[PDB]
């Protein structure tokens, strides 16, 4: 869109938002909707997040298509991997609450 | 008689093959609290995503399942001081990165820009992160 | 019978080939100088090193000439009061992250282009009145500029602000970004969508993260971080 | 050993303050392919810190009329003026001010959403037999702030071409045409000539002839000392205008829009004396005539502070809203440079060099004059507008808020008269091969200077002499030994010392160069104050108090005998330096007193002037 900036930088606050929302309701109603919620807004979050302070820090046309090709790699990967514990494992607020009771 | 476009063209074409020194700044700059606040969230927020993307890597890779390794380390009878220390170090990131990050929703929502209210709330956000790790670690 | 305040002043001379920054230190009788750091500057160049070099005009704080770092902190050397613990020297930087042209001379051009290309004038779609009676404007549409139209110019916050330092090739940075927002919150000017519209990228705008160094900054006490977010809330609710 | 670059131009500019602003880009509207040249990035010059505002009979406030409005100019002028010039500036007043606005100048604003406007000092409604004027258009107390950053914004819609940071050295004469300037880029240290059809000098005034001013540091009068160079007279150089208000210590303007709001003096036992030395104008009478009594009550014994030099401008009886919303600048100013809280305590001032009325004579359309057996004779190619030039609408004393306008009006004519006898990309003249040598071998041997004197030295020992020597009340004696020691001091530049031998941003050869500019000023304004043997304006005589003019205008002419030109000052006067000497030449021409339609606006004859 004409609009890509704008719409982006309104999507960073809303997925913001809505992970903080996840919080209280791993706490709450722990579960296979939350933990696969926090798989989604983990990643969402983390890959945007990654993608201002490569935007930031990153320059030249190569180092910067490098980062960002490395970074999609790695959100996917991420995000893989917690879907993978969600259905193979306890999943993670199963996992939050048997870390906590060492 | 030139476009800003050229003009700033012009001061790249011009300066970089100049001999000319570019002067100091992060190593001369005075530090204030916002400021420090402000690229500790950015440090926890990278620290927290690569601590997610290590479990995510570890889930599948590892040969045994988390029930195991939550096993093991109870095995090693820890003590609880250092069970606490562990617990308040994994969430204290966590905590200063969600209450600063609410602090970045309300100005992204105009709100807090008075620089007296900038040093508020960042005080504020010290002092609920130290609250809710230390309550947290209590758990 | 006197204070002898010290201070550490950059110094880099183009016109010595193969020269480099080095920190030199002068010696100034508080009592025998005004109580500016601009004081101190015009009373060294004039009595002890004719060679040191700066921007100044007004001594006032209304030009924006002499903007440089003191103490840390960039600020208007004119209206920065000299610290008197004759304990601690007082170091003196040219405005940071800035090519430097001589002594604390920083090249300042890229910041007027940036300014420039935000158009930082009134526009009104119908121009062919121009000039036969004054637009109305409204006391209050009026006080919406108060904290905006002040601003000298002086650069101190843009040069204040980390994403600058970084990015200011195409982050226009504070004080173009506040200019932005005179333009478009004046009720006289017919552009506002389209000057939004220029915002639309990754850079010039929104390179910023509230790290709000550049309202610290401001000898004016002007709030640019305050605009910034005024703008994002614009750009993210105007409609074409 | 310097590389020359040369450059053609239909027209070039030399100065970006209010006035070069408008001239330049008037010129690239008008289709020229205009120069300007600047020793200061255009928002830095002294315009910036202009305060209360500029003239123009809108009516916003009242029912007003320009012909007001060219009357208190003219009585204000004390009959120096010359009237065709006053009524023009004060007929286009109205236009030029809604052309800023329209600009988007954020002027201060009415209930019914006009410019708002103030009152300020000598201005009057009904011929001056109607009370206080409010025609004082003005953006707070930031008014020549926000006109130089609106004239900036409006300049970059057009092609003009900029030259930032070049100091212009000389102008570029032949035959007595004006072929352009010469001029050092500071940036990289390169010699650059300007050829042109026109030339508009527009460089401020050198208010740092003397030690405590309200100027810039960089108000030098460096397009004065280029005309004088050239061979050609300056006029009227000895009107130099005392600010009633300059803040004690550092000398930073206090605007009289804290009087035009309600501010009153008071001296050292609690009295608005103003009541006693004007009783209808009180603190609003001309700047002279204020000046001047604050001077009186200090040497009288009646001054404020532990050393009894200075008096108070007390503003905290007005309400503090608006104080905030009317004074907000010198609210912040007198608390930085005095630590004053302007709602509670007054201000310290006292009377502080601050415009000159004198400069480049010109016509009413901005061209640049000699005088010669008699008669006024364009120069052309050359123009002058803005501080610089002496047009003259000010005369002996220049009413507030009338110089911003000034600016925009006569850089606006200058445009508008290259425009109506010349067309774009007609030959540019030609100038000879080593044209401009003697700026060069000049600005060298300064660069180089290893003698005695440092320039700091000198411009101080400049500006002493002035403050003591040509201040508010002069007279013969105190004048001739100013004299002496100024003229001592020029030739003492023969010793003059620098360190710096750079050229890139080398601000000690600069500065050098503008201690030429301001002496050449200074010997030109001291040596027209000795000859000038009467009290006009801003200009007392304490050994020749009175007014002198063709008749006594207090009596009946009926009867009078006409004094012979040679035997009045009812002239202005024009100046020359031998710049090799230092020697200083005076000639006189006669005021103007025609208007530009005498049916329109009738011309006021020379009167008794009381406030
Ligand atoms: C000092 C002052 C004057 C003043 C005022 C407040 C103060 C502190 N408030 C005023 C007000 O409220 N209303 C009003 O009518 N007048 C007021 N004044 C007087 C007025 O501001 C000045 O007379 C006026 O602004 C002068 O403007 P002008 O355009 O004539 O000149 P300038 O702003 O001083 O700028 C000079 C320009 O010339 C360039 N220059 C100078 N020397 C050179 C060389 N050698 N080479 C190239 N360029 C040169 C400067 O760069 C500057 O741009
Ligand atoms: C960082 C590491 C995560 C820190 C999380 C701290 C929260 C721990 C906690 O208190 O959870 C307890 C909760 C209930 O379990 P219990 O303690 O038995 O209490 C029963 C009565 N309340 O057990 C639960 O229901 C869990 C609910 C909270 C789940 C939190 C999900 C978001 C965690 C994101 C962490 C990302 C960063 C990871 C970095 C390290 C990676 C190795
Ligand atoms: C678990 C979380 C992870 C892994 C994470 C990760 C990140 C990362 C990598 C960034 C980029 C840092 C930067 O650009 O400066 C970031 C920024 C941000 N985070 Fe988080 N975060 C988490 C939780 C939260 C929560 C609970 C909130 C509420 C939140 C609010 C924000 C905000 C508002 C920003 C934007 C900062 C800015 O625009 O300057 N985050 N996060
Ligand atoms: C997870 C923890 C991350 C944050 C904590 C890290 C430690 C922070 C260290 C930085 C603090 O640095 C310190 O900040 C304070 C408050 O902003 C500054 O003080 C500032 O505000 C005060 C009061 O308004 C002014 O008097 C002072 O001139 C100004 O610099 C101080 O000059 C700076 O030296
Ligand atoms: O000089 C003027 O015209 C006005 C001025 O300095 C002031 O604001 O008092
Ligand atoms: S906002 Fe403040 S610091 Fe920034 S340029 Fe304007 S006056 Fe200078
Ligand atoms: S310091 Fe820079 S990050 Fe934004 S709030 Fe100010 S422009
Ligand atoms: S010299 Fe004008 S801002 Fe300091
Ligand atoms: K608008
Ligand atoms: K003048």
């Amino acid at each position: 869109s004409s609009k890509a900036a704008s719409l982006h930088w309104t999507s960073e606050r809303a997925v913001s938002a809505l992970l903080l929302g996840l919080l209280p309701a791993a706490y709450l109603y722990p579960g296979p909707a939350v933990d696969y919620s926090l798989a989604a807004a983990l990643t969402l979050h983390g890959h945007w997040g990654l993608g201002q302070v490569i935007t930031d820090y990153v320059h030249g046309d190569t180092p910067i298509k490098v980062a960002n090709t490395g970074l999609y790699v790695l959100s996917a990967i991420t995000f893989t991997g917690l879907c993978y514990f969600n259905y193979y494992d306890v999943g993670i607020c199963k996992a939050v609450a048997m870390l906590w009771s060492i | 008689a030139t476009t800003a476009k050229e003009e700033m063209a012009r001061f790249w074409e011009k300066n970089t093959k100049s001999s000319r020194p570019l002067s100091p700044h992060i190593s001369i700059y005075k530090w204030s609290l916002p400021m420090a606040m402000s690229i500790t969230h950015r440090g926890t927020g990278v620290a927290l995503s690569l601590g997610v993307s290590l479990f995510s890597l570890a889930a599948l890779l590892l040969p045994e399942q988390f029930p195991h390794y939550v096993a093991v380390v109870k095995s090693l009878s820890l003590s609880p001081a250092l069970i606490y220390s562990a617990k308040f170090a994994l969430v204290f990131p966590l905590s200063y990165h969600t209450w600063n990050g609410i602090r970045h929703l309300v100005w992204d929502m105009g709100k807090g820009f008075k620089l007296s209210q900038v040093e508020q709330s960042g005080v504020v956000v010290l002092i609920l992160t130290l609250l809710s790790s230390a309550a947290i670690a209590a758990m | 019978t006197s204070r002898i305040k010290k201070f550490s002043i950059y110094r880099w001379d183009p016109d010595k080939p193969g020269d480099k920054p080095r920190m030199q230190t002068y010696e100034v009788d508080l009592n025998k100088c005004g109580p500016m750091v601009l004081d101190a500057l015009i009373k060294i160049k004039n009595e002890l090193d004719s060679t040191l070099t700066f921007r100044r005009s007004c001594r006032e704080g209304i030009c924006g000439s002499c903007a440089m770092n003191i103490a840390g902190g960039n600020t208007l050397a004119c209206t920065k009061k000299i610290d008197p613990d004759l304990s601690k020297t007082t170091k003196i930087y040219p405005l940071p992250h800035m090519y430097v042209v001589k002594d604390l001379v920083p090249d300042l051009s890229n910041f007027y282009a940036q300014y420039k290309s935000i158009e930082p004038y009134l526009k009104k779609k119908d121009e062919s009145k121009q000039g036969k009676e004054q637009y109305l404007q409204s006391i209050e549409d009026r006080q919406k500029l108060d904290g905006l139209y002040e601003c000298i110019l002086c650069a101190c916050c843009s040069t204040s602000c980390p994403s600058y330092w970084w990015n200011g090739d195409k982050y226009l940075g504070p004080a173009v970004l506040m200019q932005a927002y005179r333009w478009m919150i004046d009720s006289r000017d017919d552009y506002t969508e389209e000057r939004l519209a220029q915002l639309q990228d990754p850079f010039s705008l929104y390179r910023c993260h509230t790290i709000m160094n550049c309202t610290r900054t401001c000898p004016k006490g002007l709030n640019p971080g305050k605009a910034i977010a005024e703008i994002k809330k614009m750009m993210a609710t105007y409609k074409e | 050993q310097y590389p020359v670059v040369d450059h053609e131009f239909d027209a070039v500019v030399v100065g970006a303050g209010g006035a070069g602003l408008r001239a330049a880009f008037g010129l690239s509207e008008a289709g020229f392919n205009t120069a300007c040249v600047t020793k200061l990035f255009p928002t830095r010059s002294h315009t910036v810190a202009a305060q209360g505002g500029i003239n123009a009979a809108l009516g916003n406030m009242e029912d007003d009329n320009w012909r007001w409005h060219f009357y208190d100019t003219v009585k204000g002028s004390d009959w120096l003026g010359d009237q065709d010039a006053i009524h023009y500036m004060t007929e286009q007043a109205p236009a030029a001010v809604i052309e800023l606005e329209n600009y988007g100048m954020p002027f201060s604003r009415t209930e019914e959403g006009k410019i708002y406007q103030r009152a300020f000092g000598g201005q009057s409604l009904q011929f001056g037999k109607g009370g206080q004027a409010h025609r004082c258009c003005c953006v707070a107390d930031r008014t020549g702030h926000s006109l130089l950053h609106t004239l900036y914004g409006r300049s970059l819609r057009y092609d003009t071409s900029y030259f930032v940071e070049y100091f212009a050295l000389d102008l570029l004469m032949e035959n007595g045409e004006c072929r352009g300037v010469i001029a050092l880029c500071i940036e990289d240290g390169t010699i650059h000539r300007f050829r042109a059809k026109n030339t508009v000098i527009a460089t401020g005034g050198y208010g740092r002839t003397y030690f405590s001013c309200t100027s810039a540091h960089t108000s030098t009068g460096d397009g004065t000392a280029m005309v004088t160079r050239a061979g050609l007279p300056c006029q009227d150089l000895e009107f130099v205008q005392f600010h009633p208000t300059g803040i004690y210590g550092a000398g930073c303007l206090i605007t009289e829009g804290c009087r035009g709001e309600g501010g009153i003096l008071i001296n050292s036992q609690g009295e608005r004396f103003m009541e006693r030395y004007a009783p209808v104008a009180k603190d609003l009478a001309s700047r002279d005539v204020v000046s001047r009594s604050m001077t009186i009550e200090i040497r009288e014994g009646r001054g404020c502070g532990p050393e009894k030099d200075h008096v108070y401008l007390q503003l905290h009886h007005l309400p503090p809203q608006q104080l905030a919303t009317r004074l907000p600048g010198i609210s912040e100013t007198a608390m930085i440079f005095a630590g004053v809280d302007v709602t509670k305590e007054p201000i310290p001032v006292l009377p502080t060099v601050h415009y000159n009325m004198g400069g480049i004579p010109t016509n009413y359309k901005g061209q640049v004059i000699t005088h010669v057996n008699g008669e006024d004779k364009v120069v052309p190619g050359l123009y002058a507008c803005g501080e610089a030039a002496s047009a003259s609408v000010h005369g002996a004393n220049r009413l507030g808020a009338n110089s911003l306008l000034d600016l925009v009006v006569f850089g606006r004519a200058c445009a508008l008269t290259i425009a109506e006898t010349c067309k774009p990309g007609e030959p540019v003249p030609s100038i000879k091969p080593n044209a401009g040598e003697e700026s060069v071998a000049n600005l060298d041997k300064l660069r180089f200077a290893d003698g005695t004197i440092r320039t700091s030295e000198a411009r101080l020992n400049m500006q002493k002499t002035m403050q003591s020597h040509a201040a508010v009340f002069r007279t013969g004696s105190i004048l001739q030994e100013g004299c002496e020691k100024l003229s001592q001091i020029y030739r003492d530049l023969a010793h003059l010392k620098t360190f710096d031998r750079g050229i890139v941003w080398n601000t000690d050869l600069v500065e050098t160069l503008e201690l030429q500019n301001l002496m050449l000023c200074a010997l030109q304004t001291i040596y027209g104050a000795e000859a000038r043997k009467e009290s006009r304006g801003a200009h007392a005589r304490e050994d020749y108090k009175l007014r002198i003019d063709e008749f006594d205008y207090s009596k009946p002419l009926q009867g009078q005998q006409k004094r012979p030109f040679e035997e009045h000052w009812r002239k202005h006067t024009l100046s020359y330096v031998d710049v090799k000497s230092g020697k200083v030449t005076l000639k006189y021409r006669p005021v103007i007193d025609r208007t530009l339609n005498e049916e329109d606006c009738s011309s006021v004859p020379p009167a008794i002037r009381s406030y």
